[PDB]
């Protein structure tokens, strides 16, 4: 179970490969690769973009509202006087 | 006597080619690649490799038919 010799046991399946001296290695990677990585991203893009859009705005607000709360407030002097 | 009678029993036959288009043979070309066919109900593993040889019209294979002689073919009945 831990050696090639058996592992599994398959039946009625072929393969064809060529050498790596024989073919390109950076074959159709202007016509067909980049449009296989945009199809990757489109497909995985709101699973997890939209989250941490969500953090940035909870970032935002936060240290927005930290520094609003330093400021001085008025109401404490009007009275004052 | 075969000369005279291959005269008589081969000589219709048609030696005028159409045009003389000979049919050239055009060369052959060689690719390392693999293919693996894998049944595990069969008996006993069976492969075969290979490399591009010389064609059947050059001095070298000769030297490749002592090499041959030196790696040798076996068998299991062998008594040796
Ligand atoms: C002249 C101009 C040439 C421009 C070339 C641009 C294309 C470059 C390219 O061919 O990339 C492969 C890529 C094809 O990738 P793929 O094999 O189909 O998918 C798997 C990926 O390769 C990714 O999978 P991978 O297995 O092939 O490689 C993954 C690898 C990273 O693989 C990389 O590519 C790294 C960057 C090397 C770029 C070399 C470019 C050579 C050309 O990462 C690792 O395995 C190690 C991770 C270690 C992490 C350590 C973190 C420490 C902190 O080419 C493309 O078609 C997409 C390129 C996108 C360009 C967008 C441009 C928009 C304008």
């Amino acid at each position: 179970g831990r050696e090639f010799g058996n592992l599994t046991r398959m039946r009625h399946v072929i393969s064809y490969s060529l050498s790596p001296f024989e073919q390109r290695a950076y074959p159709h990677v202007f016509t067909k690769g980049i449009p296989n990585v945009l199809r990757r991203i489109r497909e995985s893009f709101f699973r997890v973009v939209p989250q941490f859009v969500v953090f940035y705005l909870i970032y935002t607000w936060g240290t927005e509202e930290f520094e609003r709360s330093k400021r001085k407030n008025p109401a404490a002097y009007e009275n004052d006087k | 006597q075969l000369l005279d009678l291959a005269q008589k029993h081969l000589g219709g036959i048609p030696w005028t080619y159409a045009e003389d288009a000979v049919p050239t043979l055009t060369p052959c070309r060689f690719t390392g690649s693999e293919i693996r066919h894998r049944d595990d109900a069969l008996p006993f593993a069976h492969v075969a490799i290979a490399v591009e040889g010389p064609g059947w019209a050059s001095p070298d294979n000769v030297a490749l038919q002592v090499a041959n002689a030196i790696i040798g073919h076996y068998d299991c009945t062998y008594g040796g």
